[PDB]
């Protein structure tokens, strides 16, 4: 069949949004731990230093 | 919607046990939704 005729899958993908907490949420980078060192860090939102 | 519970014998199963003890959280919900009224689920032969 022509070019124009060929078939397709298509996908499609659609958003939402609600006052409720979200619940997809994508990853983010981290890195790896150390000792015996001044360092600051944060921990799933808790942040400080020592 | 969080829920907390634990669990403990009894051999006095007429009345409430005196004492103290906590709970501990297991599960969460972020369901978001308005509760007013609750009931309850059984099961029955028949
Ligand atoms: C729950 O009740 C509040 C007021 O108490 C109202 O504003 C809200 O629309 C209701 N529904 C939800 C899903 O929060």
């Amino acid at each position: 069949n022509g070019v124009g005729y060929q078939p397709y899958r298509v996908v499609v993908l659609s958003f939402e949004l609600l006052h409720a907490p979200a619940t997809v949420c994508g990853p983010k980078k981290s890195t790896n731990l150390v000792k015996n060192k001044c360092v600051n860090f944060n921990f799933n939102g808790l942040t400080g230093t020592g | 919607f969080k829920i907390y519970s634990k669990h403990t014998p009894i051999n006095l199963v007429r009345d409430l046990p005196q004492g103290f003890s906590a709970l501990e959280p297991l599960v969460d919900l972020p369901i978001g939704i308005n509760i007013t009224r609750f009931q309850t689920l059984l099961a029955l032969h028949r």
